[PDB]
């Protein structure tokens, strides 16, 4: 016998479950987050800038339109030597982000400086010839 | 949860005999069956779960089998210590219905 | 070790009320789902209700008790409660608290669900009499 | 292990503590807090539990109390901006005792026809609003004369507290600690996310917290540190204590001319005997409340410790209990509640008042015509420790006190925390992007 | 608008086909009976009360599927 909730994750609750299980509701969480007068006016502009900031990076990385996209940057096991299953079936999003917090800027840089650079250079060369 | 029935309501044997309890569902419950044994003054003891697996710490004095609608509980040898009421519980749906219970005792 | 201390019983009049409280230790009370069952004198064991683990985000009641009883829990006191309201003489029974084999809020299909496989741990209950 | 590659995810449910501005919301309908601009409330708000995740709450760091502090003061000043200055009414007053002395019957002679229609307009004044001139009769004048220009509050502005809600802006969320035993801080286990808070009325008072929330089935006592005499003790009551306040005097009021196109309201005659303001408090409810409080105090401060002596400490507005029943500010002697260590309060009324502290410009209440009646209940209170003493469990004189008005909102805000949610993150995967 | 077009896999297009079947309960008109016989103002009114329904279906069913299956295909 199994008791069930209604439809899907309410809000953020999956943050403490494994990243594997949590991935199920990225569509939910993303939609919810993505979407006196002067103070609110300021807040609105800030919300837009935060919104567009993320969209800029997703655009550049070739990830726009996706909530899950594979890159072409290899994982340097110096960051973490855990296997695929040792991470995804054993660690939460809150825990994972902390584990590699100090590599965020490194990897983000690598995506753009190496892969994006390559994809744009080679793209033109392929279109030319 | 599907109504369970047990038979006979009164089951007895001499000490050491092989004693069995019939239990059936009116509808297919597949496997969701626990067997409990109640002694006077004590809450029912879980002996077998998932229709066939002994609970940890329970001696191999009992077995059970069956699937679908037809199940049975087997007392390999009925000892005075095994006297009690055995219950056939279904937990397929969130009603966890108990069957009527069968009283097993020593002949005299 | 594991021990359930089940009290709060006694004798009440029909139309009255009480609440039972089953204190427990020896296990992660906060995590496992729990059961309520009752046995009237001369009868077998009747299932009363179930509450899931964690904060108890799902319940089910027997049709014989729905609307008259409520289940709750306090994960810091490690106590399981049965609110026995608007009682009838038919509610005379010994009531037991029990732990399910699992009862956990699994994240599956994008939602939490509680998997139950039946009671396997309990105390000896307490007698609640409703009479006049 | 597997060859791992970087994968980008979006919608990652992780967050960090952050401070921002919460939007007001209100059950939409010149009341100070009844701003014309505020978001209508959600008739069906949601709340969801996290359960896999706990969170560290600390009621002493909730910066939302600062937002309320400043915004509320701004709203006060804005509504009462086009109000009447008392500058030409600083004229000295020839006062005698009003026959029945807290009220003087005085005359003056100003403006004496400065392009207007004016006269001596004798009137009644309260002792607490004037300063004696010891070089005269003694005669009196406005206490504000040697400080600042103050205004008479606009008659068209109501001061009834409004239960304003506050909701999270985009990208942020409000977390709530649902642990019944939660005190000043800790890893609250039962944590939920709330779209928008309930309404909190901006009740302003000294020594006792009125018209607030109740404690979770027992008196709960909180502090930053029960050993530190520099901190205060916040007591949240199991059940409230009934108080009924009245101003028996049936007062009239008169508009006087103070200049061309300018009017001012003065206290007029009083109908019937002039009696004292007072509040009636149920000794049963009060004493039983104290019993529960003492039981909890014992947990920290000793099993035979003598507590709750008379009011003392601070200036008259701190030593007296303060509230604003009917728009008039009452300052009552709470000693009658604490006049017996381990009920009718005498009370006086003041009109020149300071909203928590005021510099320069300040507010003068207009006279209220008729009688004032209201009913409220004590839902919490603030205790202060008297200071150094013998370590032995003899005394700990938990006097009423507390003048930091910010605690009247912090006492409710302790339930909530605001965080910023970061949807962008990465994790390894099994394969390379199929790049051409 | 850009958010929804992004999520639905429609960004960059002014015409994009989805993978949500038409429930003829909404309207039992054929393709030609709609497109060659009805205006935009008229059409939008006809199915005004299904806007939120269909929008929900696009995201909850198709978008959900496309993101889940996408990862699984990339993994294997
Ligand atoms: C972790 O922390 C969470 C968060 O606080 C906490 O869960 C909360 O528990 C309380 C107490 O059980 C819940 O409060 C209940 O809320 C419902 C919701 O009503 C709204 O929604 C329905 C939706 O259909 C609407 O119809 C309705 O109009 C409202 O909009 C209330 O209905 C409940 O009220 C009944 O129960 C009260 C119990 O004291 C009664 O006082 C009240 O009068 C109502 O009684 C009626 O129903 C009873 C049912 O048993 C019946 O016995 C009575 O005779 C009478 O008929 C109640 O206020 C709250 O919703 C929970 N919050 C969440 C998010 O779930 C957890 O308890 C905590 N976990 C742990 C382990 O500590
Ligand atoms: C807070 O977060 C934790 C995260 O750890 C949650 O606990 C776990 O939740 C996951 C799912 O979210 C559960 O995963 C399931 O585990 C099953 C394995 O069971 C065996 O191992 C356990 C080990 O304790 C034994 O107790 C058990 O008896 C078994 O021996 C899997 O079989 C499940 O697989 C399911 O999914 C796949 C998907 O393809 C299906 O194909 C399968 O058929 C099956 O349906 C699943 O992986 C995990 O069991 C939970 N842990 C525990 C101890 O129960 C918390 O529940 C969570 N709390 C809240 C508030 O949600
Ligand atoms: C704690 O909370 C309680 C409850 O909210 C507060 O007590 C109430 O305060 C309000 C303040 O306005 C009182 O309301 C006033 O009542 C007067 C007479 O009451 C009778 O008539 C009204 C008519 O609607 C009935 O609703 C009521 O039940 C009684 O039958 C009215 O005449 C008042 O309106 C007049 O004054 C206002 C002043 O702003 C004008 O704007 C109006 O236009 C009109 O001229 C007003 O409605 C209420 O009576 C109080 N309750 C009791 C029992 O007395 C406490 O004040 C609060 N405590 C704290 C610390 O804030
Ligand atoms: C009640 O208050 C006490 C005292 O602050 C809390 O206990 C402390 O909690 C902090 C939280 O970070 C810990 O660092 C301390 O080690 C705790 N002290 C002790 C001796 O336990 C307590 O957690 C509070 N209770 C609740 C329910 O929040
Ligand atoms: C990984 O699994 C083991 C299993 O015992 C567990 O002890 C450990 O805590 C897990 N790691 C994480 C991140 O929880
Ligand atoms: C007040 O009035 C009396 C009336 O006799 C007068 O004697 C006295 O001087 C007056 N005081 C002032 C302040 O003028
Ligand atoms: C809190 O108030 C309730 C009201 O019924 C009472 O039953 C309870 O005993 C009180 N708590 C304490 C600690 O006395
Ligand atoms: C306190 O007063 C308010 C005034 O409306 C009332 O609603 C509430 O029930 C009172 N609290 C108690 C405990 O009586
Ligand atoms: C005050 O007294 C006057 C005298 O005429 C009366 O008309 C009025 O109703 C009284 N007001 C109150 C509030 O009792
Ligand atoms: C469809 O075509 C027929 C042809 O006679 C016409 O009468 C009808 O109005 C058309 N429908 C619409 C939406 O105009």
């Amino acid at each position: 016998a199994v008791g069930i909730g209604a439809v899907f994750l309410g809000f953020l609750g999956a943050a403490g479950s494994t990243m594997g299980a949590a991935s199920m509701t990225l569509t939910v969480q993303a939609r919810q987050l993505l979407s006196w007068g002067i103070k609110q006016l300021q807040a609105r502009v800030l919300a837009v800038e935060r919104y567009l900031k993320d969209q800029q990076l997703l655009g550049i990385w070739g990830c726009s339109g996706k909530l899950i996209c594979c890159t072409a940057v290899p994982w340097n096991t110096s960051w973490s030597n855990k296997s695929y299953n040792q991470i995804w079936n054993n660690m939460t999003w809150m825990e994972w982000e902390r584990e590699i917090d100090n590599y965020t800027s490194l990897i983000y840089t690598l995506i753009e400086d190496s892969q994006n650079q390559q994809e744009k250079n080679e793209q033109e060369l392929l279109e030319l010839d | 949860a599907i109504r369970m029935t047990q038979s006979p309501s009164s089951l007895s044997a001499s000490v050491g005999d092989r004693v069995t309890i019939t239990c059936q569902a009116s509808q297919d419950i597949k496997k969701s069956l626990n067997w409990y044994r109640q002694k006077p003054g004590k809450a029912p003891e879980l002996l077998i779960h998932d229709a066939s697996i002994l609970q940890t710490g329970v001696p191999s004095a009992f077995t059970a089998s069956g699937s679908g609608t037809h199940f049975s509980f087997v007392i390999n040898k009925l000892q005075p210590e095994d006297v009690g009421t055995y219950f056939c519980q279904e937990y397929e749906n969130l009603q966890f219905t108990f069957g009527p219970g069968t009283k097993v005792e020593i002949k005299r | 070790q594991v021990q359930l201390v089940e009290s709060g019983g006694g004798v009440v009049q029909p139309g009255g009320s009480l609440r039972l409280s089953c204190a427990a230790s020896g296990f992660a009370f906060k995590d496992f789902g729990m059961h309520w069952v009752r046995q009237a004198p001369g009868k077998g064991l009747e299932w009363v209700a179930v509450i899931g683990g964690g904060h108890g985000q799902h319940q089910s009641y027997s049709e014989s008790v729905k609307g008259r009883f409520a289940i709750t829990r306090d994960n810091e006191k490690n106590k399981l409660y049965l609110h026995m309201d608007r009682l009838r003489t038919e509610d005379t029974a010994v009531y037991y608290c029990a732990k399910d084999r699992l009862g956990r809020p699994w994240n599956i299909g994008g939602r939490l669900v509680y998997y139950y496989y039946g009671m396997d741990v309990w105390g000896q209950g307490t007698t609640v009499t409703v009479s006049s | 292990a597997e060859q791992l590659w970087v994968t980008v995810y979006y919608g990652v449910p992780v967050w960090k503590e952050a401070t921002t501005t919460l939007f007001c919301a209100s059950d939409a309908r010149r009341n100070v807090w009844a701003t014309h601009a505020c978001v209508p409330t959600d008739p069906n708000p949601q709340e969801v539990v996290l359960e896999n995740v706990t969170e560290n709450f600390n009621m002493w760091k909730n910066n939302m109390v600062e937002q309320m502090h400043e915004d509320i003061i701004s709203l006060w000043d804005q509504s009462l901006k086009p109000c009447v200055k008392l500058t030409p009414l600083c004229v000295t007053l020839n006062c005698t005792d009003l026959r029945n002395g807290e009220i003087k019957n005085c005359s003056f002679n100003i403006t004496t026809s400065m392009r207007d229609k004016v006269q001596k307009e004798y009137a009644l004044f309260y002792k607490l609003d004037v300063v004696p001139i010891k070089n005269d009769n003694t005669s009196y004048r406005l206490i504000s004369c040697n400080t600042s220009v103050i205004t008479q509050a606009c008659p068209k502005v109501s001061f009834e507290p409004i239960p304003i809600h506050y909701c999270a802006p985009a990208g942020f969320a409000i977390l709530k600690c649902n642990d019944k035993k939660f005190n000043g801080t800790g890893p609250c286990t039962n944590v939920s996310t709330v779209q928008c808070t309930h309404g909190i009325r901006p009740v302003v008072s000294t020594q006792l917290l009125l018209n607030g929330s109740l404690a979770e089935e027992e008196v709960v006592i909180r502090s930053a540190n029960f050993t530190d005499n520099a901190k205060i003790i916040i007591v949240q009551l199991n059940k409230s204590v009934e108080i009924n306040c009245t101003r028996p005097n049936n007062n009239t009021r008169k508009s006087i001319h103070i200049g061309p196109g300018r009017w001012f309201y003065t206290t007029g005659e009083i109908i019937g005997d002039i009696r004292q303001a007072h509040c009636n408090i149920s000794g049963t409810k009060w004493n039983d409340t104290l019993k529960q409080i003492v039981v909890k105090l014992k947990e920290q401060f000793g099993n035979k410790t003598i507590v709750f002596n008379h009011s003392s400490g601070g200036d008259p507005e701190i030593v007296m209990h303060s509230f604003n029943c009917g728009g008039e500010f009452f300052y009552c002697n709470s000693t009658q509640l604490f006049n017996s260590t381990w009920i009718v309060l005498p009370c006086r009324i003041k009109q020149i008042v300071n909203m928590w502290q005021e510099v320069g410009k300040a507010m003068y209440a207009p006279p209220i015509k008729g009688q004032i009646r209201c009913s409220s209940n004590i839902t919490g209170l603030i205790l202060i420790r008297d200071g150094g003493k013998n370590r032995s469990e003899n005394t700990e004189i938990f006097r009423p006190g507390g003048g930091d008005m910010r605690d009247n909102w912090r006492s409710e805000l302790y339930k909530y925390k605001v965080v910023k949610i970061e949807p962008l993150g990465i994790a390894p995967t099994k394969c390379k992007r199929r790049v051409v």
